[PDB]
């Protein structure tokens, strides 16, 4: 259910997994549920996910 | 286009009434007879009285919005005192995703259309759930009309002369 | 073909330059794919034509 | 816009003397609202204090005034025979309308416009004036004609914004009509329908830098300069 922005930050509700130190590919929804618990702009968004495509 | 029109999101009339809001200029003229873009407005003093100001609006309408406003820089600062009466500028036209301040100062610059002062036009999409805040301390233009519409796609643009 | 919807033309400042040589380059270079495909297809075609003709009279 | 009342319509005072001057109106109105001029009879007026305390260009020290609200006054702080004359107090209503005090006498004891046209008429009858500038950009500033009876109360007969929002009195409108030209630098009004009221001297005016130009001029909400006016009548 995690956005971006809920995997990264630590959003408690999101499993941070530490483990996970490299993978294949991202997989999320189109409508994350889990923004950010206290709202805020976000930018550069497209290049920190970019960054992380790999 | 797939829509698009003009309204009136703030009039006028009852929206500023404790800024004057009637004075427009020459080289914006209307068959030699001066004036100032339909869209928009100054505001100054009611008698050099200036206060400070925080409005906003956000879409009932469910369309999307697109929104244009100004940031003055005037060439002399015997303006700035006598309209506004504060040297300091400080505007926050702000929003969710995007927003912004301004904080100019006077610049001379060389006359064009017999002017030396600028207003910088600065603008933004705004979509329906979304608010949009001014705050100021002058130097402002202000929306009297803005524009609704819908998105459209794949038209555009053309430069011709035929 | 499947031809859009389509509009063209771009226009930038020139602050910019970037990606006015870039969509320069771009459009040109699918300019010239187009172009050299196609031609190539014209003489080709054509020249399969007159074979089909002669193949059919022989 | 509102009725105002000088105090006094004439005074009587010596040399090395100040002169306390109270010009108040009906309702409180918010003092960067009025400006203050002079007159010598024979001379057009002459620009002294605005916003009741700032001061104009080209001046001594010692006019300097005060007060707010309902209650605005000039002072003086030296009286001089040169000073002999009748002081003004002419107000920009946020109704776009200039008012107008009646005049003040100080007795001392012991660039430019140019009309045309003034003159006789047949009362109901009809004729035009025309004035014409010199020396500036008569695009800019906001406009204004005036009257004045013979050792009267002035009245403000009419004016208008660069970008056409006309004011007139509520008596004299219809009666009159204006026209601007600014590619001209000049000026019309012509009037029909005309009786003794209309006998009198007028003027044109240049006021008000609407917004937005360049130029080493600033801007207040006084008049810029006056006119020399012209004698207009009625008779048989
Ligand atoms: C992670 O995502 C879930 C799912 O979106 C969030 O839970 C949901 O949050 C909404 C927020 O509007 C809750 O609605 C609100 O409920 C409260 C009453 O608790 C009410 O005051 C509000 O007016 C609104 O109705 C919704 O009930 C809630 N649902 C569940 C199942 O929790 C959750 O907050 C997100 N957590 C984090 C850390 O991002
Ligand atoms: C809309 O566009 C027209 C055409 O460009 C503008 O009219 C032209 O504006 C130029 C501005 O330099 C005029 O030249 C200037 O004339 C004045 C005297 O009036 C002079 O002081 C300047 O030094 C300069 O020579 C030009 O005459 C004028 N031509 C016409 C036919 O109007 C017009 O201003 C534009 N209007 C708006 C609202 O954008
Ligand atoms: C992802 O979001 C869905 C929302 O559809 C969550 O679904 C809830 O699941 C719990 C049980 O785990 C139920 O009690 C709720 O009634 C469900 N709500 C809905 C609307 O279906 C789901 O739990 C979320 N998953 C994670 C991992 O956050
Ligand atoms: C103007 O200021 C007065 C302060 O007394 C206030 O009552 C009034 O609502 C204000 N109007 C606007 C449009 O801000
Ligand atoms: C206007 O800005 C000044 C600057 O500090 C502030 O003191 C004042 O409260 C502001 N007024 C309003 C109405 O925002």
């Amino acid at each position: 259910n995690c956005s971006v922005a809920g995997w990264i930050l630590g959003n408690p509700e999101c499993e941070l997994l530490i483990s996970r130190e490299s993978w294949s590919y991202i997989v999320e929804k189109p409508n994350p549920e889990n923004g950010t618990c206290y709202p805020g702009h976000f930018a550069d968004y497209e290049e920190l996910r970019e960054q992380l495509s790999s | 286009v797939s829509s698009f029109e003009r309204f009136e999101i703030f009039p006028k009339e009852s929206s500023w009434p404790n800024h004057t809001t009637t004075g427009v200029s020459a080289s914006c003229s209307h068959n030699g007879e001066s004036s100032f873009y339909k869209n928009l407005l100054w505001l100054t003093g009611k008698n050099g009285l200036y206060p400070n100001l925080s409005k906003s609006y956000a879409n009932n309408k469910e369309k999307e919005v697109l929104v244009l406003w100004g940031v003055h820089h005037p060439p002399n600062i015997g303006d700035q005192r006598a309209l506004y009466h504060t040297e300091n500028a400080y505007v926050s036209v702000v929003s969710s995703h995007y927003s912004r301040k301004f904080t100019p100062e006077i610049a001379k610059r060389p006359k064009v259309r017999d002017r030396e002062g600028r207003i910088n036009y600065y603008w933004t999409l705004l979509e329906p759930g979304d608010t949009i805040i001014f705050e100021a301390n002058g130097n402002l233009i202000a929306p009297r009309y803005a524009f609704a519409l819908s998105r459209g796609f794949g038209s555009g643009i053309i430069n011709s002369n035929a | 073909m499947n031809t859009q919807f389509t509009a063209v033309g771009k226009e930038f400042n020139k602050l910019e330059r970037r990606m006015e040589n870039l969509n320069k380059k771009v459009d040109d270079g699918f300019i010239d794919i187009w172009t050299y495909n196609a031609e190539l297809l014209v003489l080709l075609e054509n020249e399969r034509t007159l074979d089909f003709h002669d193949s059919n009279v022989k | 816009e509102i009725v105002l009342t000088q105090s006094p319509g004439t005074l009587s005072l010596s040399p090395g003397e100040r002169a306390t001057l109270s010009c108040r109106a009906s309702q409180s109105i918010s003092g960067y609202y009025l400006t203050w001029y002079q007159q010598k009879p024979g001379q057009a007026p002459r620009l002294l204090i605005y916003g009741a305390s700032s001061r104009a260009t080209g001046i001594p020290d010692r006019f300097s005034g005060s007060g707010s609200g309902t209650d605005f006054t000039l002072t003086i702080s030296r009286l001089e025979p040169e000073d002999f004359a009748v002081y003004y107090c002419q107000q920009y209503g946020i109704s776009p309308v200039i008012t107008f005090g009646g005049g003040t006498n100080v007795e001392i004891k012991g660039v430019q416009l140019v009309e045309s046209g003034g003159g006789l008429v047949q009362p109901g009858g009809s004729l035009r004036l025309s004035c014409a500038a010199s020396g500036f950009t008569f695009n800019i500033y906001d406009m204004h004609w005036v009257r004045q009876a013979p050792g009267k109360g002035l009245e403000w007969v009419s004016g208008l914004t660069t970008g056409g929002d006309t004011s007139y009195s509520g008596s004299v409108r219809g009666r009159f009509s204006i026209s601007r030209e600014n590619a001209k630098n000049s000026l019309y009004l012509q009037m029909n329908n005309l009786r003794a009221g209309d006998t009198a001297a007028y003027f044109c005016v240049r006021g008000v830098r609407e917004v937005g130009a360049t130029g080493g001029d600033p801007f207040y909400y006084a008049m810029a300069v006056w006119g020399q006016g012209t004698t207009v009548t009625v008779s048989s």
